[PDB]
């Protein structure tokens, strides 16, 4: 459980400790640490540190437009379409690893993302027009 | 009990550490002169508004002889010197048997040679003889008709410096990266390095210029009080001592030689710029020092050394004993050519226990140099055609040991500047960078909503 | 008070203006500003700009998993252990600079961080399982 | 409306779809994609990717100290000063593009920013001293 | 005779396996920026192009 401890465990047990996975990835790699410094290792270190933040910030930009700036688990007001999966409540959470589930939505994973921005943020932050001051 | 913990982003705490910095200099020469060896062709321009904030109630302990800002400065200038010389004319076919004879003195000091040799011309098939001139010590004998040799061909290579490169030191600010801050000390009498009570957190340093001098620092900074004495270790005489001038002594150096640019094509495009025949008499280079103004500076120094060094012993000021002619003489690059004015004349005075004449110093010029004892690659200095004058403020002194005197009395400090890093310490004695940590936890009864 | 104005002042007065300190650090340094550009200054500029964001994002990743995505001051539901400090309410806040306090918890500062992720986020975002829809 | 679709449209219609504009900018440019790799294109790629995140994070640092960590539209508790604009409610929103408005506040745009940090965060996160636990 | 370049500058032979054929090289904008192209046909001089992409 020190890192990816529940990679093979159930999606429910993996959902119990998903903080750990998030903590190590951005921070990890110990990047922090003749006269030249133009060596082949330093240039592989810098670009490896650039995608470090540019893959982190690629994901953190998505949660910000979903109301999840500082939450590891948002429940979003987007209804689930039956075409994406036909399995019941306890059918997936007590049976599949997150690995199996990632390939089962990888086909229509982009369709979900586009709809998440519309109802949870594009409309929700607008619904306060009549409720902010009245 | 019943106290909770609370997080604070934006807390002012830091830990002593050092990282990479960068240059900062505004619009200086650009069009009227460019291709500077220090500011490169482009550096990050500083803002005219100075970033300064006075810190109160804080007493952070600085360090100067353990500060790493001078270390990155030392190593930055080195990699910068080589970067501005790599794309310039190499002088490898200049190592050929030189046949020289002494200059025309009406058959009667010498210091220079009317030498010749034959080099490569534009066509590798053909060769060409050209007569140029060289300086003493740039050449040393081989084994009638004198035949000489460039001194560098015995040890290291050679590459001529580019003619359009400006060797004038301009202010180069060292500013801190993001998440860090350079603390400057504002306390005037900062003896040694300890807890400076008056601290300022500035983002960009002041106008620091890379004066490449020896024994005597020029154009330095100082902020009043007695002539400050700094030493990594006062009891150990073996350690070097930095000295700062409460007021500078205006000095002037110059060479009277009226030279001429003799360009000779070596290979396809490259051209070797040498000395032609010197027009309008021949004279020795010299640096004047205000005799009356120097006697007051040597008196203020011995006064503050007194309460520092027993105030009972005898002052013995002598010439730089031992060493090399480049490390014991006031070596410095000025006006293109490299001067080495004789120091031995200044420290002859001895003072102990209670229109106008000006002392001058004989100086010689050298064209072959590889400073800070870098034996990797040497460079030839093209003689600057025309007149030369230096006229700089002197603001610092570099003094070294006075033998292994066992108790007794009688001692001072004769000039030595064996290390180049110490030259930059006269400007960075008050600066230290720290690693800002914006995270800080503190408890307080205080909790958010119960369930969410 | 333009920057670090209360570095030597009380933790309470420093807590009154901690916004300022936060604003300048990420933005600061004026990073924004022969034909080559491979000089020794440019390479010291780029890596100095990389740790700029990779030390900022090293800290901002911690506040996100603490419910403090966009707050400079969160009060967290983690109880304070007496072993960390024995001083009373007004004993530290009216007496110590933040400098002194940073060395007084630097020993057990990591122990606090690990516990902050568990109760304020690892359990709190889970407590909505029975309260989100019911 | 795929990107900047309402650059020329009214500020109101542009405010209806401002999510889109935000999504593409951080992610955009397809940055993700003899033996050397020291070419003139790679160095122009890396620095172009550095300002990508260092201009994004320059803006995202401002919303964090405004309570808007993960919201595209915050209504802030800062009163509007009449000197900044004299036009009525429907006078600007039904008449000006965002382009015109950006030049009409560009003079006193910094004055707004400094005041936004004080009332919405510097005071608001402090107002819980007497309300958090009592 | 004599090579004309030896009088002025150096010389370095181009590599034989280097293709000197011009291929399409797109210039695309970095992140947080955009290249505006004019779609107006008669763009005399440079002014306000009404049809922008
Ligand atoms: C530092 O060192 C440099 C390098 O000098 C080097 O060594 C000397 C010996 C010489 O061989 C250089 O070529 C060599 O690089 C010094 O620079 C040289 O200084 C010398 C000093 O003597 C100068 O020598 C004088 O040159 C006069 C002109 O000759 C030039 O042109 C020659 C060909 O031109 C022909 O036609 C012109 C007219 O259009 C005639 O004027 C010329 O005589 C030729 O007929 C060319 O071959 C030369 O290299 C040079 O470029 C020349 O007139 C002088 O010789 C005269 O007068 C001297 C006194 O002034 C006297 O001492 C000589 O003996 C000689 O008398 C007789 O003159 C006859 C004229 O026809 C001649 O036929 C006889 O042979 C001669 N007698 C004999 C025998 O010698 C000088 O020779 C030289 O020009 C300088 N460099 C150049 C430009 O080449 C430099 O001065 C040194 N430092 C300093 C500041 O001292
Ligand atoms: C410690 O600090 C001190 C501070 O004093 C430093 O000492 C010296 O400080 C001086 C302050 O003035 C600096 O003086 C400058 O000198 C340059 C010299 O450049 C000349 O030569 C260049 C190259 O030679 C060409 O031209 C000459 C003819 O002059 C010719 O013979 C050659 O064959 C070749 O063609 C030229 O490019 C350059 O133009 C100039 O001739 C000088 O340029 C500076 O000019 C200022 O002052 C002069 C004289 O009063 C004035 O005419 C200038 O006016 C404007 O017009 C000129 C002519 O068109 C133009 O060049 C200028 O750009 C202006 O537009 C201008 O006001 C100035 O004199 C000195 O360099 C500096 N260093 C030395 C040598 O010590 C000290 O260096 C510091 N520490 C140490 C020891 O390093
Ligand atoms: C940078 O510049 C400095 C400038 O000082 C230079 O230092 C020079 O260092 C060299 C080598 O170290 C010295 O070289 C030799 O010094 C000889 C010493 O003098 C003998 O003869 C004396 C008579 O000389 C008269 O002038 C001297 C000054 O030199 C003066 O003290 C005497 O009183 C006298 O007027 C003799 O008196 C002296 O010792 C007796 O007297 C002293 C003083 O009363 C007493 O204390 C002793 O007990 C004893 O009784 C000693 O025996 C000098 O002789 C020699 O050459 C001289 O004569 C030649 C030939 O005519 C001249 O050409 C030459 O100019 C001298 O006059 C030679 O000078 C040198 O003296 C130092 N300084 C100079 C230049 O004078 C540094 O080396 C330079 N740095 C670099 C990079 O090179
Ligand atoms: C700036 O830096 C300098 C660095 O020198 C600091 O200067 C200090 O100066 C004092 C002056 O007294 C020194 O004191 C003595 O140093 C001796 C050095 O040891 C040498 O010899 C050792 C043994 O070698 C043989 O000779 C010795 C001679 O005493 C015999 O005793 C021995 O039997 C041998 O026959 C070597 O092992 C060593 O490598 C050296 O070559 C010390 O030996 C000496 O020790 C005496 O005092 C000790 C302390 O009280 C005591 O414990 C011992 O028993 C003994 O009585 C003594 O220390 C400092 O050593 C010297 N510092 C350093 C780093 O050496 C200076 O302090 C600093 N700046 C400041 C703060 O001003
Ligand atoms: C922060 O914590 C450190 C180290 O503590 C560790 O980390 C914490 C988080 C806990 O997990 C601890 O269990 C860990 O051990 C403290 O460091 C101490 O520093 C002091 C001073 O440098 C050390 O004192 C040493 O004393 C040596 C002499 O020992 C004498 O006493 C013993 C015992 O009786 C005796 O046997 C011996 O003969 C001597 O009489 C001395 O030689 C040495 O140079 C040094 O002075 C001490 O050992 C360190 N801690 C420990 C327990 O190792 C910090 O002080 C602490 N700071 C704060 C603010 O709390
Ligand atoms: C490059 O210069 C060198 C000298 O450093 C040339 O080598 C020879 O140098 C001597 C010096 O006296 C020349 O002198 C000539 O000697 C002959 C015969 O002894 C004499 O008859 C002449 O009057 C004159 O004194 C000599 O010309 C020169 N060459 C020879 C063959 O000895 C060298 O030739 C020059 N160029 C190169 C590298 O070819
Ligand atoms: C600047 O001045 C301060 C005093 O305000 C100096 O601090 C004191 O310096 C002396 C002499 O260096 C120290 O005494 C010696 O300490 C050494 C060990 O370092 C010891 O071996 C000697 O026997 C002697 O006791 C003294 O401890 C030191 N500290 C205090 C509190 O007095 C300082 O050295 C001066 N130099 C600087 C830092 O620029
Ligand atoms: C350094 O040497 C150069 C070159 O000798 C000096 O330049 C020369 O200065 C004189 C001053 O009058 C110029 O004036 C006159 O020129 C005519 C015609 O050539 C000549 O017949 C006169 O005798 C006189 O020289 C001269 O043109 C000029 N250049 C030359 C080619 O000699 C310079 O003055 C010397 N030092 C400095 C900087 O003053
Ligand atoms: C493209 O066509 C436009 C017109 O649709 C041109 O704009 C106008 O150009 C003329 C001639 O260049 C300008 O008149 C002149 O202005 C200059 C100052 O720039 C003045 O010195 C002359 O006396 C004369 O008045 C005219 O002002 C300018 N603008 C307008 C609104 O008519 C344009 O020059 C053409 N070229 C381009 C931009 O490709
Ligand atoms: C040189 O030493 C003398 C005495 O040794 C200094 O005079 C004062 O002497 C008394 C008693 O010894 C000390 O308490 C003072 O501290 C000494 N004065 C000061 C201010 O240091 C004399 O001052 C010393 N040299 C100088 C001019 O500072
Ligand atoms: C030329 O100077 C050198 C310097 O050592 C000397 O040895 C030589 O004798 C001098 N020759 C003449 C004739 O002046
Ligand atoms: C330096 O030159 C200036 C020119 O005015 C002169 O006033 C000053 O006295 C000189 N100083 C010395 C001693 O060289
Ligand atoms: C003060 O500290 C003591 C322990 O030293 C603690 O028991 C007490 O509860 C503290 N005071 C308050 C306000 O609780």
């Amino acid at each position: 459980l020190g890192f990816l401890g529940a990679a093979g465990s159930t999606m429910g047990a993996a959902s119990m400790t998903l903080t750990v996975q998030a903590r190590n990835l951005l921070s990890g790699i110990v990047q922090q640490q003749h006269l030249l410094k133009l060596t082949v290792w330093g240039i592989k270190q810098l670009q490896a540190r650039v995608l470090a933040v540019e893959r982190y910030l690629r994901d953190q930009q998505l949660l910000g437009i979903w109301g999840c700036s500082g939450k590891l688990i948002c429940c979003t007001n987007v209804p689930w379409n039956s075409s994406w999966s036909n399995r019941n409540l306890s059918e997936i959470w007590d049976n599949m690893t997150w690995l199996q589930w990632d390939k089962e939505i990888s086909n229509y994973t982009q369709i979900i993302y586009g709809l998440l921005e519309e109802s949870q943020n594009q409309q929700e932050k607008n619904e306060q027009d009549l409720l902010a001051l009245d | 009990e019943n106290l909770w913990v609370t997080v604070y982003y934006g807390v002012p705490v830091w830990k002593d550490a050092e990282t990479t910095l960068f240059c900062a200099s505004d619009a200086k020469a650009y069009e009227t002169e460019k291709h500077n060896v220090w500011a490169t062709h482009a550096c990050v321009p500083t803002d005219p508004n100075p970033q300064e904030i006075h810190l109160e109630n804080v007493t952070e302990e600085f360090n100067m002889w353990k500060n790493n800002m001078v270390e990155q400065m030392h190593t930055d200038i080195i990699s910068l010197w080589d970067q501005s010389l790599k794309p310039c004319v190499k002088l490898t076919p200049l190592c050929v048997t030189l046949q020289c004879t002494n200059v025309t003195n009406n058959i009667t000091r010498t210091e220079l040679k009317n030498c010749s040799f034959n080099m490569t011309t534009e066509l590798r098939d053909k060769k060409q003889k050209v007569y140029s001139l060289f300086y003493r010590l740039d050449v040393v004998q081989i084994n009638s008709n004198k035949e000489y040799r460039l001194i560098n061909c015995n040890t290291s290579a050679i590459t001529q410096a580019c003619p359009k490169v400006s060797f004038e030191p301009i202010p180069i600010h060292y500013c801190a990266p993001a998440g860090f801050a350079i603390l400057k000390c504002k306390d005037k009498k900062f003896n040694g390095t300890g807890p400076c009570p008056s601290v300022s957190t500035v983002q960009c340093t002041h106008g620091i210029k890379p004066v490449v001098s020896t024994q005597l620092l020029l154009n330095g900074s100082l902020a009043e009080e007695e002539v400050m004495i700094r030493s990594e270790n006062i009891t150990n005489n073996a350690k070097n001592i930095l000295v700062q001038f409460n007021t500078p002594v205006q000095i002037n150096c110059t060479r009277p030689n009226n030279n001429t640019r003799k360009s000779i094509r070596i290979g396809p495009g490259q051209a070797f710029y040498a000395t032609g025949d010197i027009i309008g008499d021949i004279r020795q280079a010299h640096c004047n020092v205000s005799k009356a103004t120097w006697n007051e500076t040597l008196g203020k120094v011995v006064k503050q050394l007194r309460k520092h060094f027993g105030n009972n012993t005898i002052i013995r000021f002598a010439n730089s004993s031992g060493g090399d002619l480049e490390v014991t003489t006031h070596s410095f690059n000025c006006g293109g050519e490299f001067f080495y004015c004789n120091t031995s004349g200044l420290f002859n005075s001895t003072w102990i226990s209670n229109s106008n004449d000006s002392i001058t110093l004989p100086c010689r010029i050298k064209q072959i140099i590889n400073m800070w004892q870098r034996i990797g690659q040497a460079m030839y200095a093209p003689p600057i055609q025309g007149v030369i004058r230096c006229v700089s403020n002197i603001t610092g002194l570099i003094l070294t040991r006075d033998g292994g005197s066992t108790n007794s009395t009688t001692e001072t400090f004769r000039p030595g500047g064996g290390d180049m890093r110490d030259n930059w310490r006269s400007e960075l004695y008050k600066y230290k960078v720290v690693k800002i940590e914006p995270l800080g936890v503190a408890p307080t009864r205080c909790k958010r909503r119960v369930v969410g």
